[PDB]
RNA sequence: GAAACUGCGAAUGGCUCAUUAAAUCAGUUAUCGUUUAUUUGAUAGUUCCUUUACUACAUGGAUAUCUGUGGUAAUUCUAGAG
RNA sequence: UUCAUAAUAACUUUUCGAAUCGCAUGGCCUUGUGCUGGCGAUGGUUCAUUCAAAUUUCUGCCCUAUCAACUUUCGAUGGUAGGAUAGUGGCCUACCAUGGUUUCAACGGGUAACGGGGAAUAAGGGUUCGAUUCCGGAGAGGGAGCCUGAGAAACGGCUACCA
């Protein structure tokens, strides 16, 4: 049937349709989950190293992982899952789903190819796409490169060009989470609120106490007289 | 004479809203109505505003002429007109433009149609080409 | 049922705010906030249809989202926020600063006050308690509570408010021949002294009040609020001055001060 | 400034009178018998752990919209990949 | 009040105590680019406050005796103790007792009964009528069951089953 296949180190994709039946027969009984050989496969695909997770059955019922059996299976799914984007915040649902396991009925199965082998498949192995976007976070940055502390952001921030059609112009990431002026002063103040709120209700708490003192002594001058 | 005679019943000054507002008595004699503008310009003059920052609303007639009942409200800017009046009025002057929008209809549909898609339609459109070899 | 109202139809609508029966299928309600919605004012109304500093409800947002509006020292954005009885109402352009305080009728009353007045908010006391880390503190029944009262103010007692931090500057005993306000029911926006409070079990204290014209009536702890000692008030009251007259009189009063 | 995530909101309103006869409901009680997003107020020098060779605090970890690949006749169905 | 609170003992798959944003951006020099600082948004712990919410006292309903006994196995009434719940409670469970309601109409049966506020009716008393502009209450085809959330047993939210 329709392999879909893809590279998640080039980072690249495609679709292989499948008619020799003999090439199928590898996949019959197989989980989703489990590591496919190449040669068997494929003349075309020798050496080369499938992961098998996902597919799709025919009539269009999605390969969810950890259902098992052989079957078309309604269940009763919620937000944390696969096969489910929810409309509301916190809703269950029971749809259809397709067990994990892989038989005939089938239209797509989705493999990453994890190991290399002979033969390069037209783009998909030799051809590459890049990252649509760099690191947001100074911490995801530093992680990109390798650089400590002292290095600073800034310096490697990959930015984007885009034309119009005569003016060039420039995108740069804003880069959440910095050793900035104002987060710093932030800090600071906030710091000071809670030393002077503090300082303020200790303050208040002694001003009370002596109030009660000249109390308690007033108290005194009356209760001694009879 | 017709008279034309305009009057300005309880001067309400906003310091809030920067304006003078005020019920606007009118005297017709002989002539159905007076037209907002020209209203405005009279106002224009009597308190020093401009036809723009002078804004008149309300009146209907009493009975027979004679009478008009309105609501005047005069702006300490031009400015401050066309910030703090609602869009309906300052069209009505001419001061703003009239909102080219499409009927109420056609946006609750196109609004529908857009819940029924998730994210941008660029994909679905994408998808679609695709599926025409289907 | 099924969780909280959010609206009020323009009738079940109280009828002290004096509201129009008709232009519109509801009125405001007022949002949570330091007064009953059934004896709060929210501020759509009072910047409406008191002052007709407005004219309809984009009006008062705008005056309300320039930020010129302050309720009690705060500013306020809320369109519905309520002010109820004691609000101190300031707007800085204008300088009309109010104090919303009852006319005899019942209804709140435009109460134009002096800037030197106009800056502490009187405040009957709701709660005397212990809280957290052992502390006393005060629970005004209109809206806040106060950290640290002089061991000597006790419960329904009336509480000059700072505004200017929102401290206790002064109190007034509930003792009996003290001036005392109505702020509730039938005898609400009246006036008068204390007579007799009777000590009674559960079921309500109530509140024998003679007020100058020598005319008693008698109302509910609840529904009275402290306000002076004999001859001081610590309020400028509205005109009128809480002592409310006979049918026959107001009518006199009326058709006697006929000045073109 | 589309989208989408996050927050909120969707429990209000609006419709109707089928149930339902001390039930609802009205007035009056009470909550010292309770939960209460929100509004308004108030509210954490003490978080350390043997406390001279010590701890990023001029700040620490992985995931999801779009890019590409599909499926299914379809529908607010969505798998895999980065 | 065993309340509010404070105190000693421990307690906890140690709840919370800010790894949040915007526009301003000045005083003093140990001349470091230093120490700092303002207004406001959000949050967040309890405590009030309010919007409520449950429950809850008392008192009050239309016919029907061609309805005189009803209620308790499987909660009827109460007790103790639990469990549950936001919290009280036969709310459920264990065990014990035998109550409770009734001709001052219980229980049934009906209703062409949603309940008030009110409407018509023009002496006085009254009759009928209130689906309906407000207040409650149910209900979303019927029965169920629940998820999320402060708040639904939600129906322009699911989950069956029956129609
Ligand atoms: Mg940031
Ligand atoms: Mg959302
Ligand atoms: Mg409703
Ligand atoms: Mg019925
Ligand atoms: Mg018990
Ligand atoms: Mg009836
Ligand atoms: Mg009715
Ligand atoms: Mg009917
Ligand atoms: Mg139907
Ligand atoms: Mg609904
Ligand atoms: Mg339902």
């Amino acid at each position: 049937m329709k392999l879909n296949i893809s590279y998640p180190i080039n980072g690249t994709q495609k679709c292989i349709e499948i008619d020799d039946e003999h090439r199928v027969r590898v996949f019959y009984d197989k989980r989703i989950g489990q590591e496919v050989d190449g040669e068997s496969v494929g003349d075309e695909f020798k050496g080369y190293v499938f992961k098998i997770a996902g597919g799709n059955d025919k009539q269009g019922f999605p390969m969810k992982q950890g259902v098992l059996l052989p079957t078309r299976v309604k269940l009763l799914l919620a937000k944390g899952h696969s096969c489910y984007r929810p409309r509301r915040n916190g809703e269950r649902k029971r749809k259809s789903v397709r067990g994990a396991i892989v038989g005939p009925d089938l239209a797509v199965l989705a493999l990453i190819i994890t190991k290399k082998g002979e033969q390069e498949i037209e783009g998909i192995t030799n051809d590459t796409v890049p990252k649509r976007l760099g690191p947001k976070r100074a911490n995801n940055i530093r992680k990109f490169f390798g650089l400590t502390k002292e290095d600073d952001v800034r310096d490697y921030v990959i930015r984007r060009e885009v034309t119009k059609g005569d003016k060039s112009y420039t995108k740069a990431p804003k880069i959440q989470r910095l050793v900035t002026p104002q987060r710093l002063q932030r800090k600071r103040q906030q710091k000071s609120l809670k030393i002077k709120n503090a300082q303020a209700q200790r303050e208040a708490a002694a001003e009370y106490a002596q109030l009660l003192a000249k109390r308690l002594s007033e108290r005194k001058a009356e209760k001694a007289e009879v | 004479s017709d008279a034309i005679t305009i009057r300005t019943r309880k001067v309400i000054s906003n310091p809030l809203l920067a304006r003078k507002q005020f019920v606007v008595d009118v005297l017709h004699p002989n002539r159905a109505n007076v037209s907002k503008d020209e209203l405005r310009e009279k106002l224009a003059e009597a308190y020093k505003a401009e036809k723009d920052a002078v804004s008149v609303f309300g009146f209907r007639t009493q009975y027979g002429g004679g009478k008009s009942t309105g609501f005047g409200l005069v702006y300490n800017s031009v400015a401050d007109a066309k910030k703090f009046e609602p869009a309906y009025r300052l069209v009505r002057y001419g001061l703003a433009e009239k909102v080219e929008k499409a009927s109420r209809q056609q946006r609750k549909q196109r609004k529908n149609r857009g819940k029924k898609i998730f994210g941008t339609g660029k994909s679905i459109a994408k998808k679609a080409a695709r599926r025409n070899a289907d | 049922a099924r969780g909280p109202k959010k609206h009020l139809k323009r009738l079940a609508a109280p009828h002290h705010w004096m509201l129009d029966k008709l232009s519109g299928c509801y009125a405001p309600r007022p949002s949570a906030g330091p007064h009953k919605l059934r004896e709060s004012l929210p501020l759509i109304v009072f910047l409406r249809n008191r002052l007709k500093y407005a004219l309809n409800g984009r009006e008062v947002k705008a005056i309300l989202m320039q930020r010129h509006v302050k309720v009690d020292g705060k500013v306020r954005t809320d369109t519905t926020f309520p002010a109820g009885f004691m609000d101190v109402i300031t707007l800085e352009a204008t300088n009309e600063n109010f104090r919303l305080v009852y006319d005899v009728k019942g209804r709140f009353a435009v109460h134009r006050i002096t800037d030197e007045e106009a800056s502490y908010k009187l405040a009957k006391v709701k709660k005397v308690q212990l809280g957290k880390k052992g502390i006393p503190y005060v629970v005004t029944h209109d809206g806040r509570t106060i950290r640290y009262p002089d061991p000597n103010i006790k419960v329904n007692d009336t509480v000059k408010v700072d505004l200017a931090t929102g401290t206790i500057t002064d109190f007034i005993k509930f003792d009996t021949g003290k001036l005392v306000y109505v702020t509730g029911g039938r005898n609400l926006g009246r006036v008068g002294t204390i007579v007799h409070r009777e000590r009674h079990e559960g079921g309500f204290d109530l509140v024998h009040i003679k007020d100058s014209l020598e005319n008693t009536f008698v109302t509910r702890l609840n529904n009275v609020f402290v306000i002076g000692e004999p001859g001081r008030p610590w309020i400028s009251l509205p005109k009128g001055k809480g002592i409310k007259l006979t049918i026959s009189e107001e009518r006199d009063r009326r058709r006697a001060q006929h000045g073109l």
